[PDB]
């Protein structure tokens, strides 16, 4: 295994982190329509999947 | 009735058209000269203030 071997990897491990993190803080007070997702009109909503998605769209940003 | 779409899908601004009619029922009433004459039950009948006044109250 040779993920955490460079010093440098476990930097940016730490870097990705803190990122992720400040990223993940705009998901919160808002709701998470979980049973019949139908997000209404002029709601500030959310369900797991649009979750995933932007989560996704993030990852594949940072490349 | 519709008004173009009306999918139930939780968000597809669903239109709705309903039609109703108005019906006045009105009793017309026959006008007497004195001399012995008389107006027919089917003549003709001013509806045209009854419109005017519902369209003024539609408004």
């Amino acid at each position: 295994n040779a993920t955490f071997r460079d010093a440098s990897s476990r930097r940016l491990a730490a870097a990705t982190g803190v990122a992720l993190a400040e990223f993940l803080q705009q998901f919160n007070g808002l709701a998470v329509f979980t049973k019949n997702t139908n997000i209404r009109t002029g709601i500030i909503g959310t369900n797991p999947r649009l979750m995933l998605g932007k989560i996704r769209k993030w990852a594949q940003d940072n490349v | 009735d519709t008004s173009g779409p009306a999918t139930i899908a939780g968000n597809s601004t669903i239109n709705l058209r309903d039609d109703f009619i108005v019906e006045f029922n009105m009793k017309k009433e026959r006008y007497r000269d004195r001399k012995g004459g008389e107006t027919p039950f089917f003549s003709y009948y001013d509806y045209e203030s009854i419109r005017d006044r519902l369209f003024n109250s539609m408004i």
